[PDB]
RNA sequence: GGUUCGUUCCAUGGAAUUAACGUAAACCCUUGCUUUAUUUGUAAAUAUUAUAAAGCAGUUCACCUUUAUAUAGGAAAUGAU
């Protein structure tokens, strides 16, 4: 019956093997020579770049269009020429429009709006998740819910909310205001395959929302506000163009909060919590008149 | 002996709410389906969670 | 003491916008501690002790979401894989994160009493078919069936219903071995012979346990449950119906 | 101020944000009022479809487009999802 | 003429406009959106010209 | 597009999210077991028919097979019960 024991003893000796293994490859490893490690695959997550570099893009297959065939016509502005049966979107245009929607998260990020990243695709789930945690927004991995926008009262009905200030902590005295206010709707969707999902591209439009997309050769450019012409079919792209983005978010709250400690906000309270103020205060009077 | 039970709101019993409403629709220019909403509006439901 | 000048509203989780927003947020948890504590050792699959889940139903009732079923079975994958983590290096958070996906369900345990076995060595079984309750007496003899105080030929006058009475010593071959003495009440001639295998049966099982498998594939263990089936207004019996006129 | 208290402009008071005693003081007419007929497996069923404009008088309009099998049903829907989809129309010297 | 029309191009015209003057004349017009002012100087770029 | 006795369940749709009735569930009788009660019912009795209050139980487990790996199904006197 030793031969099944055997099996205890050996697990008795991974946590023996293990630290001593871990130690072991401190000190021989690294010892021949060092190695220029240049690429790692989760490096778009770990530590996203500020600003995305032709390079950048070029090596992140940015470029790779769709079949000559199966392409938008409309979009033929970014396109920068013709090879391998694809169209070959231009790294000049795609920096520039990336940097361009770098300033917009930035500036709605800097003035108290709310962003949402929407990448809906098998890949795409920690990619997204990532730049909402730098930006501090809201992120979106499964397929659009049609009507979270035109129809938030009954979809987003339960979902808690709560009161901030200028410092971002919460308020307390809005608890009345947080059971008739109606749902949240945000100020600036970045979306990722906007192919994919157009039913939230277009009640961001019904909505008047702006909007931020990945336009592929064969997307329509119509659908977004600002367009990122690039290949949203490769995951590497996807992680450098959403870091670059997550990044500005990043800055953009800093400042903010960084602004805020002086005693400077930049935004003013919104229309429909400044419509609770007034009411307030007229209860309030009846409690002097009585 | 008598029991007699009072009742804080009317739509706590199906007896009361009948005959209340029977009331209200005697009347020729009663509007019939306005007075059925009159009602719902004052039955308040308890908040529940559908799942 | 009033409210303060600048405030806006601001959703509490990130996945405010998602179909359910309480599943992904602890979903997103269990990713979080996958990948720094992922280069733990892993325990074979044969060796880590069993654990009962939880199921969709239950996950979906306290997070008051209707979460897929496909999401779910992708985020039970990952509670399965950090459990194989080795239990004395697996850390304090993933244990605690990990109890919370326990069913401690506990079913209802309904065990039968065991037939004793009298002084005199007389086990009692009981048999019923349809309306009938025999009681069977059995105990060490030579072979002397009474029914009733009566003989199996004088009692039942069709040979097939004496051989279905002690079908159960027939199939086992212990007609020479066992006394009956049975008690019948209710019930037709073959309606009694039947209820009076399962007694013998059961009251056979009491001294010898070992022949439940011969007597099980010998059809004496199970209890018929056919029953007559009431009249039906509109109808003339159970299932037949007056004759119908077209015209 | 017991103006409303069947419950239907308390929805509209959230998306417009604005007392009720206001929702009142708009401009409504309903212009249209059509009676439009559905063949079913069960009979014709017969609804009233009604378009609604809401108006502030100095530069905001809105249409709204409902219907229901009773005709006052229909006019409440339109009037409003009428107040809720005004839009500043631009107008040469406000005439 | 399937397709459905993208006003997306324009929303901070459309928005603007709206926040300008108030439902109920003579007061003044609320608080626009938060984004109304991040991309007060960021027009989008022309799009559909071949 | 599959699956299910079933608009049942899963997946999916460039539009869906939900409510009521029917359905379903539950209820009555019946089947097995447990506990309580022993007369006007039961030969005796250390309690086993009957009587009737409450509770549990199923397709549950095992085996075989299994699509898109998401939902599962088959086998029917010679696995358990
Ligand atoms: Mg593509
Ligand atoms: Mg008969
Ligand atoms: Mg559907
Ligand atoms: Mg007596
Ligand atoms: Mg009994």
């Amino acid at each position: 019956d030793e031969e099944a024991l055997k099996l205890k003893q050996q697990i008795e000796a991974i946590p023996g093997n293990f630290k001593l293994f871990k130690q072991t490859k401190a000190q021989t490893q690294k010892l021949g020579a060092g190695v220029e490690v240049r690429y790692i695959p989760e490096q778009y997550l770990r530590n996203p770049p500020s600003d995305a570099s032709l390079e950048d893009l070029m090596a992140a297959q940015a470029h790779m269009g769709h079949n000559t065939s199966l392409w938008n016509p409309a979009n033929a502005r970014y396109i920068y020429g013709v090879r391998q049966g694809i169209h070959i979107i231009s790294l000049e245009t795609t920096a520039t429009h990336l940097r361009r929607a770098a300033r917009v998260v930035e500036e709605v990020a800097y003035r108290g709006g709310l962003i949402l990243f929407v990448g809906t695709r098998p890949g795409q789930r920690p990619i997204v998740v990532r730049a909402a945690e730098l930006a501090k927004a809201c992120h979106l991995f499964t397929k659009w819910r049609p009507g979270t926008i035109t129809n938030r009262e009954q979809l987003l009905g339960g979902v808690p909310l709560t009161v901030v200030d200028e410092l971002d902590r919460p308020l307390s005295g809005f608890e009345d205001h947080l059971h008739d206010r109606r749902p949240l709707a945000p100020d600036l969707v970045v979306c990722l395959n906007p192919k994919e999902n157009m039913t939230l591209l277009y009640e961001c439009s019904l909505a008047k929302i702006p909007t931020i997309g990945i336009i592929d050769t064969n997307t329509n450019p119509s659908w977004v506000t600002y367009q990122i012409p690039a290949n949203d079919d490769s995951l590497r792209a996807t992680a450098l163009i959403s870091g670059v983005l997550g990044r500005a978010g990043e800055r953009g709250q800093k400042r903010r909060l960084e602004a805020a400690q002086r005693g400077v906000v930049t935004w003013k309270t919104p229309a429909d919590v400044q419509g609770y103020f007034e009411l307030a205060s007229a209860r309030a009077a009846d409690a002097r008149r009585r | 002996e008598f029991n007699i039970v009072n009742m804080r709101s009317f739509l706590l019993n199906s007896d009361i709410l009948t005959k209340i409403l029977a009331l209200k629709l005697k009347n020729r220019n009663a509007r019939v389906i306005k007075i059925m909403d009159v009602i719902l509006n004052k039955a308040n439901l308890p908040k529940i969670n559908r799942v | 003491f009033k409210l303060h000048p600048y405030a806006r509203a601001v959703p509490v989780s990130p996945s405010y916008f998602t179909r359910t927003p309480r599943f992904y947020d602890n979903y997103l948890s269990l990713e979080k501690l996958m990948e720094e504590y992922e280069d733990l050792p892993v325990i074979p699959a044969t060796a880590v002790e069993r654990v009962a889940w939880k199921t969709l139903e239950d996950i979906r009732k306290e997070l008051g979401e209707q979460v897929k079923a496909s999401e779910f079975a992708r985020c039970l994958a990952l509670v399965k894989r950090l459990n194989s983590i080795h239990p004395d290096l697996k850390p304090q958070e993933i244990k605690d994160v990990l109890d919370s996906f326990r069913r401690n369900v506990q079913p209802f345990t309904n065990v039968a009493k065991p037939i004793p076995i009298d002084q005199f060595g007389r086990a009692c079984g009981v048999g019923k078919r349809k309306a009938s309750s025999a009681r069977a007496f059995v105990v060490e003899g030579t072979g002397e069936v009474l029914v009733n105080g009566k003989t199996l030929a004088e009692y039942f006058g069709r040979v097939h219903d004496r051989e279905s009475a002690v079908w159960a010593l027939r199939a086992t071959n212990r007609i020479d071995k066992y006394n009956v003495w049975v008690k019948v009440e209710g019930g037709g001639t073959t309606g009694q012979a039947e209820a009076i295998t399962l007694a013998i049966a059961k009251a056979l099982l009491a001294h010898e346990p070992a022949l439940k498998p011969a007597l099980r594939r010998a059809g004496c263990v199970t209890r018929d449950p056919r029953k007559v089936e009431r009249k039906k207004h509109g109808h003339v019996k159970a299932r037949k119906m007056p004759t119908w006129v077209k015209r | 101020d017991g103006l409303d208290d069947k419950g239907q402009y308390q929805e509209l008071k959230k998306r417009t944000g604005m007392s009720v005693r206001q929702i009142l003081q708009l401009k409504t007419k309903k212009l249209v009022h059509r009676r439009v007929v559905n063949q079913t497996r069960l009979g014709k069923i017969a609804s009233d479809s009604v378009m609604v404009i809401a108006g502030n008088g100095d530069g905001w309009l809105g249409l709204g487009m409902a219907k229901s099998v009773e005709a006052s049903i229909a006019v409440e829907k339109a009037t409003l999802l009428a107040i809720q989809n005004m839009q500043p129309i631009p107008r040469y010297e406000n005439r | 003429g399937k397709g459905r029309i993208f006003q997306a191009a324009k929303v901070y015209q459309r928005a603007s406009e709206a926040a300008a003057t108030n439902i109920v004349s003579g007061l003044p017009p609320r608080n626009p959106p938060l984004w109304l002012k991040a991309i007060e100087s960021i027009p989008p770029a022309e799009i559909n010209t071949r």
